[PDB]
């Protein structure tokens, strides 16, 4: 059994492995998320279509449960592992509580898993940051972001991955109750935020939304093109 | 150097540098004094406060009704060792229904502290103790070090500037046997005072006393309860 | 960096960690043991670091069994660990085979235990050399010495410590094969006093133990009267 | 021992002014068969303690070995501390109770005697962990035959001398030989005093009237 | 023992006698068989006293841990599921436990029955214990979802009194509890002798 | 079964019958129940055949390793103690009683008894097995102190013959073995060699 | 004992179960549900020892939903039945066996309706109709008499009423109300309760 | 290339020193002990306006009479908080009494320094907890406040400040503190110090405040009360 | 092999305004025999608590040792003595730790509460405990309980002033009930031990009973 301390302190009190995981997520693809009045949206920048890759098998937006989804940025495989663990946790919670999971519960579980991985023996920190959105039973929309360090915060709009700072600045400058007036305006906001980073635009966008008491829906390429045209 | 990173590495001079580093860790703590008469054992410790508003750290800890220890060094290691002592004493009472002799407890402590000093990726307990107790063979005072070595002492002081207290105890060791409890406590306090700098004094808020005797279960005196001994300087 | 592990062989074919353990034991005080017709006698130069220590602290003479003694040199924690191991081995032998452990067997077991710590990088060699002494009618007086490397050899006379050479020189001029324990205690005191260095070392206390016919095969400290006579004789001899 | 194989009969005990006396017949019985007739059922734990055991003799040997090893290991240290008879009694109680809890009992019933600090000690340890200290003890069939005589004498005279205690033990052994069917004529007497532990060789109940 | 609880418009009522017997010897007549897990949730005891007490105390511990972690009070369904899953691991080992969990969650009044045999079923009217049948008689003949508060109190008291009258292993004092949206309150503890004098 | 060992000045004399039964059927009528544990230590096996054989093999292994480790002949007490430990630890699973006899320089000829339960006692003469119950009186009455090797051999043969005559689990041949400094002198009495005692007719 | 029943038709499966939960002699509940929704087109009916039924059914429900989320397509009725049988058989010889009697009903887009029978020994079997409990002894004959593979859902409901009326007339236990459900290409529909 | 359990020549554990260093990068937290209760304040340290302030849980509740304020690595503090809650509830279950503040602090501190590389556990901890804690509550001995560092050393503090602004916040506390301070005075002083030391402006959305009193349970100030206090001061 | 044996013994506890009484007989029995007459069943835990154990003696001793060890552990880890309620809760937890191998012990606790008033806690072998004002356990529980209910509880008596219990009256009641029990129950007799818990300390008394 490998029993070595992969993550250790350094002078000035820095867990260099966690900083390297932050760098890894920084080098990853771009992801955006905005919390609306009655809708939650997630956007992801596709690196390249490649014209021969099935879009079904490269999706970066996943549904942990019926009422919770999440998009990630970083290393894909760690994202898959975290997704599977979160799904199992959601099912166990529904089994032993007889109520659907809340967004806060599952984000806290994911953050705890990441913390355990950055303090255990013989294992490196996860290299992903996840934006978790959904609807609680009360109907209040939610949006949380989790980092490799195990820190989770509740945001009304955030970006992770490449160009996180630029998209976050755009969102801060262009977020208001007016922009969240309608669902279409919210999707337009997400597309506009993503277009500040993605070069081609339109083709290189993956967009999914969830409405209240409705299943997660991936917008078809035609709809994304229509919204892009509307923005311009 | 390459000989001062693991406890399983011998220096070309036959020294295990980590053990001396733990010894230094012990020497960097507060000063304690322990001394014994023909019928009593006294532990006197000088508590240090991080700030003016922080309660002075405790240094005399119970083990059983007849054993007490003063600590000098890491506090976590001190608490671990104290828990081991308490468990051993409780086991002795549960099995045999007799108090555990102090010497056997010290031997068990030494055996436990040896193991880290010989295995990879383990550190010596960075704490030095002064066990005081009363057994069938009279009062005892023992000193423990991170090197898994212990000594039976008439009097001893360990901690920062403990050499002055040691010199005082050596000079005045003759009278210790034939001394009342108050006289012995005053001798211990005088030994502890010699460790303090010129511009510092022994107040009721930075002195602790632990007495154990034939007809006196181990007791810890602190705060205003140490005023009677301090009077008479 | 060929001397950072007991699991590494130097080009010349040496395990330098065991050498450093030998040096560590060589830096301690001297302990001598002489085998005689009746039994064995031990002597230790117990240096006193300060006058605060009681007479009897840091005892370097142990009883690992009813009929087996143990005189140690080097790191005292390791010596105590090895003494506990010897006691455990003797108890196991008595429980299983139903009689007192022969000294040669006990030496073999303890040497094998010591040797197991000179092979891996997960453990360091013991920094202590010790001697064992036992007497029985069936087996007679026996004396053994075990070093950190694990080598166990029988000795008519042994000396472990910084003054080993001088002690061997003084022991070598004794007809121990024909003398008795009573006549050997005085010689042990003489040797300990001679090898002692006053300029370097400050003060010392003589610790003596023996096991022989006079003791009915039991290891115990030499009585106070005998020890005092031995010290007087040693002081007179030194003059 | 789920099924005992070779077992001993009662063990007596009475404390006098300055020690204790224990008696135990030399017999190992394999279910109504005096198979072994020269086995000692009294142990000298140390200079101030003794132990006589009834029940299974193999378990008595096991306890003998363990207790002897413990006493030895203590002596090797040479710290000036002696296992008091109370300490040995408590250790025996704990061991028997632990074995009972594990469901692997030690089939025995021991009587511990000692003289320490100018005070006599007389304890009883059962198979199930029952422990108590009384002036007089009698295990096995002795509890029905020998105990009444000892208790009557003690109630009439709380403090007995050594000779009176020995005479009482001899009378009780005679009664046991008369009435117990697993008893033997040859028996041992053990005494603990300030001088130490002494065990008397094979005595006899020759004072056995048989007027029929 | 005889304990009952029924859901009506203004909450859920809980009642229970206070007799504990060791064979035919009445160990005590002052046994509290209603546990206060939290000011908005409570349980009932029936069967082995030690088993019920221990496992209900453990349930209270777990519920407090849940409240501390999630910052929200536990629901009746969650508590019942926790108790059922916790006692299931000891199925067939002899646990004699029959309990009712009553409270007011975000979904309104709740009432669940948990047994050592593994049962976990919600319902409107429940009664568990030796005198369960006798209490059921009166409770069913007098129960109505639209009962007034005093009428509900009287129904519970009468049911427990009849169960005590017809059952040897039940008796003592009739404790009565009432749950509302703002917690529960203990309304009275009337001795069976006084109730007998009042009714007869 | 009938196993016996007697002790004389210089050595021991062992003896056992040669019958192995599985109810009322004699599976083996020439079985050898005297097993050499070492050069001058022998064991007589009574009880379950499998248990006794396994214990004998284990003790042989342990004692051989012990002898190799200490360059000296073993002690009979050591073999007895090993048997005692193995029988006591596994008393609930084993059904085997053993008698150990042999010679060692320290204490000479010795005989030890290890019945069910793991007891160990030294005796001048020991008997065991199902048929031992029928020769207790004979050995008690006709045993004498300071017997000679030949006298001990005759005594063992006679008592064993009585046991075979009266016990249905004992029969066949009487396998004697005398152990002393010289070595082991083994013997087998069969047919007319077995002692004969006349039976009554009225 | 409880009661289960299932009729498999050309393009649907009709299932029903009793709604009684009795402790010793008292019906402690009168509207119990013994049908567990494994997926959008699968139902599990469990009857047996208390505690075992709920534990087993909820465990299978969690596993099936986890499969659905992980892969994105729901498990087929045959796959779910085989998974249940494998789990039950594994638990059969352990120290914590489940004494639960099952009846799995589901609809598949390709294969079609399926009704599966499983006993506490984990012996899977597929039948056009099946029943559980002591009531099966009285309803299996009626089902054999009046059943045709081409039976409409209305006629199947009438046949179920016939079986439950026979239960009311002849069986000793009180089984007043029965829950009824039907699975078709559109999912699970909850039909009106059969009451007496 | 040195292991986690390694001693420097100065007799200190390198990992513990580095953990102490990491504390200095966290937010400032202040606590004050008074005869009327214990107050705790913290700095939220908001990064962007899009982050919900309600999600920054820097003051948490261990039991109905204990609260914890933390600075450093919050993810590390989560495990310690869970352990404290579990220990308090275990004590209540076993003894049917409320755990003392000192007992909870000791139980949480024992967890610290229980890390290693070889022969620790299948999932043992690899590094010290880089987070400092400030415990506060009311026990049989009255209101209490305790400070816990990564080294496992806990001390009773009358008024302590932990975080990046500890040096200077402690000076202000020394200047302002007196034994007979009231709860309102303590809250106002804590707010003043926090306003002085925070880089950003102080408002009702970027600070947390909690109090524990003998009568009232753990109470977390809402926007209304915070605004009232801010206006008053 | 039966792992249990009933050794008899009766325990009693009375709670008063400012005192608590714990009483037990001093007879240890086994079958029809009497082991000893000086085996008190009242054990002192702290300066304001006393625990009385009856039933299987070995289990009683083991439980008492465990309680003493746990009291010391709590004192060490909390720097304060345990209260009577804490002792009751710990004992309830300990007894249920062995639900499948229960302690064949009937327990009773008597001492002052935090406010300085008397308190009595009665336990079952499995762990169930209740705060009572009076309780008797052991062989003669049925004989002692009704009289206490009639006299101090004033049950089934009308027109009786409920004067609070006095210490002299409590001692008289304990002595009388134990004397009456000794006349009927075989297991109870020999002698009586009374422990009085007050703020001054714990006083002990002994009054003889029938030896029959
Ligand atoms: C909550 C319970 C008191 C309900 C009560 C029913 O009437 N239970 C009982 O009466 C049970 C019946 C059993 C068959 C389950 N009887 C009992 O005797 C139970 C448990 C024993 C069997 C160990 N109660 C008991 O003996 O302890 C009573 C008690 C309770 C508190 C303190 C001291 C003594
Ligand atoms: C140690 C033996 C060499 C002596 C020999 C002589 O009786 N033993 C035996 O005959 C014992 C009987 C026992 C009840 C004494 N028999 C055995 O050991 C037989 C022998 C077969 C290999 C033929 N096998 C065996 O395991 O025993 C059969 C048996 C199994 C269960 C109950 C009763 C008998």
């Amino acid at each position: 059994s490998y029993d070595r301390a992969i993550t250790v302190f350094s002078p000035d009190g820095h867990l260099f492995q966690v900083e390297y995981a932050q760098e890894a997520v920084k080098k990853g693809s771009t992801a955006v998320g905005v919390r609306g009045r009655d809708i939650v949206v997630l956007g992801v920048e596709k690196k390249s279509v490649a014209k021969l890759q099935d879009e079904r098998t490269v999706r970066k937006i996943c549904a942990l449960d019926d009422n919770v989804c999440m998009a990630f940025a970083g290393l894909t495989a760690d994202a898959r592992i975290v997704i599977n663990r979160a799904r199992v946790e959601c099912q166990s919670h529904r089994l032993t509580v007889e109520d659907p999971v809340t967004v806060e519960y599952i984000t806290r579980y994911i953050a705890s898993l990441k913390q355990r991985y950055t303090q255990s023996n013989g294992r490196r920190p996860f290299g992903i940051s996840a934006l978790i959105v959904g609807f609680d039973f009360d109907g209040t929309p939610r949006l949380y972001q989790t980092d490799p360090s195990g820190t989770y915060h509740a945001w009304k709009a955030n970006a992770i991955g490449r160009g996180a700072k630029s998209v976050r600045e755009f969102l801060e400058k262009n977020y208001t109750d007016e922009a969240i007036e309608t669902d279409d305006l919210t999707i337009k906001l997400v597309i506009k935020a993503l277009l500040e980073v993605v070069q081609s635009g339109g083709k290189n966008i993956e967009l999914a939304v969830m409405r209240r008491d409705q299943s997660l829906k991936i917008l078809n390429p035609e709809e994304i093109e229509k919204y892009v045209a509307e923005i311009e | 150097n390459q000989y001062d990173n693991d406890v399983t590495v011998w220096s070309p001079q036959g020294r295990i540098h980590q053990i001396e580093y733990a010894m230094e860790a012990v020497k960097q703590g507060s000063a304690t004094v322990g001394l014994k008469s023909k019928t009593h054992a006294v532990l006197v410790a000088l508590k240090r406060a991080q700030s003016e508003l922080a309660a002075h750290q405790k240094k005399i800890l119970h083990v059983d009704n007849h054993i007490g220890i003063s600590i000098a060094g890491l506090t976590a290691d001190a608490r671990l060792l104290c828990n081991f002592m308490r468990q051993e004493c409780l086991d002795s009472r549960f099995v045999f229904d007799r108090p555990l002799p102090v010497s056997r407890l010290v031997s068990l402590i030494g055996s436990k502290t040896q193991i880290p000093t010989q295995r990879y990726g383990r550190r010596p307990y960075g704490v030095g103790l002064l066990i005081a107790g009363y057994d069938d063979m009279g009062p005892h005072i023992f000193q423990t070090c991170p090197s898994a070595n212990y000594f039976d002492c008439r009097a001893m002081s360990i901690g920062a500037r403990s050499q002055s207290a040691r010199t005082y105890l050596e000079r005045h060791m003759s009278e210790f046997m034939e001394c009342n409890l108050n006289e012995l406590v005053k001798h211990g306090l005088r030994a502890l005072r010699e460790t303090l700098p010129a511009e510092q004094d022994l107040t009721t808020k930075n002195v602790s006393i632990g007495i154990v005797g034939k007809d006196l279960e181990f007791t810890i005196y602190d705060d205003d309860d140490v005023s009677p001994f301090l009077e008479g300087l | 960096g060929y001397d950072l592990s007991a699991s590494t062989f130097s080009p010349d074919g040496r395990v330098f960690q065991v050498e450093y353990a030998m040096k560590a034991v060589e830096n301690s005080s001297t302990a001598i043991g002489i085998r005689c017709k009746d039994g064995v006698v031990f002597g230790v130069e117990k240096l006193v670091l300060s006058k605060l220590y009681e007479e009897g602290s840091n005892k370097r003479l142990f009883n690992v069994d009813r009929h087996v003694g143990m005189a140690v040199a080097g790191l005292l924690a390791d010596a105590r660990s090895l003494a506990d191991i010897a006691r455990e081995e003797a108890s196991n032998f008595r429980s299983n085979f139903g009689y007192n452990i022969p000294l040669k067997h006990l030496a073999d077991r303890v040497a094998m235990y010591v040797h197991a710590y000179t092979l891996y990088s997960a453990v360091r060699p013991f920094g202590c050399s010790f001697m064992l002494g036992s007497y029985s009618v069936n087996d007679g007086a026996q004396l053994y010495m075990i070093d950190p490397s694990g080598v166990s050899y029988g000795y008519w006379g042994c000396a472990i410590g910084k003054a080993r050479q001088a002690a061997k020189t003084e022991i070598e001029k004794l007809q121990m094969k024909e003398m008795t324990c009573r006549d050997i205690v005085k010689e042990v005191a003489k040797i300990i006093y001679i090898v002692h260095d006053e300029v370097k070392d400050k003060a010392f206390e003589l610790e003596l133990s023996w096991v022989g016919e006079l003791t009915n095969g039991r290891h115990e400290i030499v009585p106070k009267d005998i020890r005092e006579e031995a010290e007087k004789y040693a002081k007179e001899s030194l003059k | 021992t789920q099924n005992p194989m070779v077992t001993g009969t009662s063990v007596l005990g009475v404390k006098f002014e300055g020690g204790v006396v224990i008696a135990a017949d030399m017999l190992g019985s394999y279910g109504s068969l005096a198979r072994f007739r020269n086995i000692s059922r009294i142990m000298r734990v140390n200079n101030s303690t003794m132990l006589g055991a009834s029940g299974d003799y193999a378990d008595f040997q096991y306890l003998k070995q363990v207790l002897g090893q413990m006493v030895i290991d203590e002596e090797l240290l040479g710290d000036g501390h002696s296992y008091s008879p109370r300490a040995i009694h408590s250790w025996l109680t704990r061991a028997m109770y632990s074995r009972r809890s594990k469901m692997n009992p030690l089939w025995n019933t021991m009587v511990i005697g000692g003289y320490a600090d100018g005070e006599s000690f007389l304890g009883y340890v059962d198979m199930l962990g029952v422990a108590y200290e009384a002036p007089s003890l009698a295990t096995g069939y002795g509890a029905y035959l020998a105990q009444p005589l000892l208790r009557e004498v003690l109630e009439k005279q709380p403090v007995l001398s050594q000779t009176e205690a020995r005479d009482l033990v001899e009378r009780c052994m005679r009664v046991l030989y008369y009435r117990d069917a697993r008893s033997y004529n040859r028996f041992q007497i053990a005494t603990v005093t300030e001088k130490g532990v002494e065990i008397e060789g094979p005595l006899s109940t020759e004072t056995n009237w048989d007027i029929a | 023992t005889t304990t009952l609880a029924f859901k009506f418009r203004h909450g859920v009522i809980v009642a229970a006698d206070s007799r504990a017997t060791a064979g035919a010897y009445i160990a005590s007549q002052t046994v509290k068989k209603v546990i206060e897990i939290n000011p908005y949730l409570l349980g009932t005891m029936a069967g082995g006293a030690a088993d019920c007490s221990f496992w209900e105390r453990l349930l209270a511990r777990q519920c407090r841990i849940y409240e501390l972690r999630n910052k929200e009070r536990i629901s009746v369904a969650a508590a019942s599921k926790l108790l059922a899953n916790m006692v299931y691991q000891y199925k067939g080992m002899g646990l004699s436990m029959g309990t009712m969990i009553c409270g007011w969650d975000k979904r309104g009044p709740g009432l669940y029955y948990v047994d050592s045999e593994g049962n976990r079923i919600s319902g409107a009217t429940f009664s568990v214990g030796s005198g369960s049948v006798y209490a059921y008689g009166v409770m069913d003949r007098g129960y109505s979802y639209d009962l007034e508060v005093e009428q509900a109190y009287d129904l519970a008291r009468r049911a427990i009194y009849q169960a005590t009258y017809r059952d040897a292993y039940s008796g003592g004092a009739v404790n009565l509890y009432h749950v509302r949206e703002d917690g529960w309150i203990r309304v009275s503890s009337d001795n069976v002798a006084d109730l007998h004098e009042k009714y007869s | 079964t009938t196993i016996m060992a007697v002790q004389f000045d210089g050595g021991v004399v062992l003896g056992a019958d040669s019958r192995t039964t599985t109810g009322s059927y004699i599976a083996n009528r020439v079985t050898d129940k005297l097993t050499p544990i070492h050069d001058r230590i022998f064991c007589c096996r009574s009880g379950s055949a499998a248990d006794t054989q396994a214990v004998a093999d284990a003790v042989t292994y342990q004692l051989g390793f012990h002898s190799i480790e200490l360059n000296e002949p073993p002690l009979v007490h050591t073999a007895a103690s090993l048997f005692k430990e193995m029988c006591y630890r596994y008393r609930e699973d084993l059904m085997a009683g053993i008698i150990i006899a042999g010679w060692d320089p320290q204490e000479g000829g010795q005989v030890y008894s290890v019945p069910m339960g793991g007891m160990m006692v030294r005796q001048s003469f020991a008997i065991g097995g199902s048929g031992s119950s029928y020769i207790y009186g004979y050995v008690d009455a006709t045993y004498r102190e300071g017997m000679t090797k030949e006298e001990c051999l005759q005594f063992t043969a006679n008592a064993l013959a009585l046991a075979m005559e009266r016990d249905g689990s004992s029969g066949g041949v009487i396998r004697l073995a005398a152990i002393a400094e010289s070595g082991v002198e083994r013997q087998v009495l069969l047919g007319d060699q077995i002692p004969k005692f006349a039976v009554a007719t009225l | 004992m409880e009661y289960l029943i299932g009729i498999q038709g050309p393009d649907y499966v009709l299932v029903a179960s009793d709604r009684v939960a009795a402790s010793n002699i008292v019906q402690m509940k009168d509207d119990h549900d013994k049908m567990f929704k494994m997926s959008e087109k699968i139902l599990l009916l469990c009857v047996g020892e208390a505690g075992d039924t709920v534990q087993f059914a909820e465990y299978i429900q969690k596993n099936v939903q986890l499969y659905k989320m992980r892969n994105g397509y729901e498990l087929s009725p045959t796959a779910a039945a085989n998974f249940t049988r494998r789990n039950l058989a594994d638990c059969l010889r352990s120290r914590t066996p489940y004494h639960v009697n099952l009846l799995l009903a589901g609809y598949d887009e390709h294969e079609g309706p399926a009704l599966y029978y499983m006993d506490y020994l984990a012996a899977l079997a597929k039948a056009p109709f099946a029943a559980h409990g002591y009531g099966a002894f009285l309803t299996l004959s009626i089902l054999d008499r009046y059943y045709t593979p081409t039976i409409s859902r209305e006629r199947a409901v009438e046949l179920l009423r016939k079986c439950l009326e026979e239960l009311q007339k002849r069986f000793i236990l009180n089984l007043p109300t029965f829950s009824v459900r039907i699975i078709d290409k559109n999912g699970i529909h909850d039909l009106d309760n059969i009451s007496f | 290339d040195r292991g986690v359990n390694t001693f420097s020549p100065e007799g200190r554990l390198f990992q513990v020193e580095y953990a102490i260093e990491a504390i200095k990068l966290g937010s400032t937290a202040i606590g004050i002990q008074t005869s009327e209760g214990v107050c705790l304040a913290v700095e939220k340290r908001i990064t962007s306006p899009l982050m919900e302030p309600s999600s920054i849980e820097k003051i948490v509740e261990i039991d109905a009479h204990i609260g914890c304020a933390m600075s450093g690595l919050i993810a590390d503090a989560k495990t310690l908080i869970d352990k404290a809650r579990v220990e308090t509830q275990n004590h209540w279950f076993t003894y049917n009494e409320t755990m003392t503040v000192e007992s909870v602090t000791q139980a949480v501190s024992n967890l610290a320094l229980q890390f290693g590389e070889e022969d620790a556990d299948p999932g043992a901890m690899s590094r010290p907890f880089g987070v400092a804690l400030l415990f506060g509550g009311v026990d049989e001995k009255g209101p209490q406040l305790f400070h816990m560092d990564p080294s496992g050393t806990f001390v009773q503090c009358d008024a302590r400040a932990i975080g990046s602004a500890s040096e200077g916040a402690q000076s202000s506390l020394q200047e302002v503190y007196h034994k007979s301070m009231t709860l309102k005075e303590a809250i106002k002083s804590s707010l003043i110090i926090l306003k002085q030391v925070m880089e950003e402006k102080l408002n009702a959305t970027n600070i947390e405040l909690a109090t524990v009193q003998p009568g009232q349970n753990f109470h977390m100030f809402t926007k209304e009360e915070l605004e009232e206090v801010i206006k008053d001061i | 092999f039966s792992p249990y044996v009933f050794n008899g013994g009766t325990i009693l506890a009375i709670a008063g305004e400012d005192f608590a009484i714990v009483a037990s007989d001093t007879r240890l029995s086994e079958g029809f025999s009497i082991h000893t007459r000086d085996s008190p069943k009242c054990y002192k835990l702290t300066d304001k608590t006393v625990i009385g154990c009856s039933g299987f003696h070995g289990d009683c001793l083991t439980l008492t040792k465990i309680i003493e060890a746990r009291l010391k552990m709590y004192k060490h880890s909390n720097n304060k003595a345990m209260t009577t309620g804490a002792i009751a809760a710990m004992l309830s937890t300990i007894l249920y730790s062995r639900r499948f191998f229960p302690y064949y012990v009937y327990n009773i606790i008597g001492g002052l509460d935090e406010e300085g008033k008397g308190a009595v806690y009665s336990f079952d072998p499995v762990g169930s405990y209740q705060r009572d004002s009076f309780k008797a356990g052991g062989s003669a529980s049925a004989m002692l309980q009704p009289l206490l209910d009639n006299q101090v509880g004033f049950k089934n008596m009308q027109n009786v002033e409920h004067v609070p219990l006095s210490l002299d009256r409590a001692m008289r009641l304990v002595k009388d009930v134990f004397i009456s029990a000794a006349e009927r129950d075989v297991y109870t007799g020999d002698a009586l031990r009374i422990c009085i818990v007050t703020k001054e300390g714990i006083r002990e008394e002994t009054v003889s009973l029938r030896k029959d």
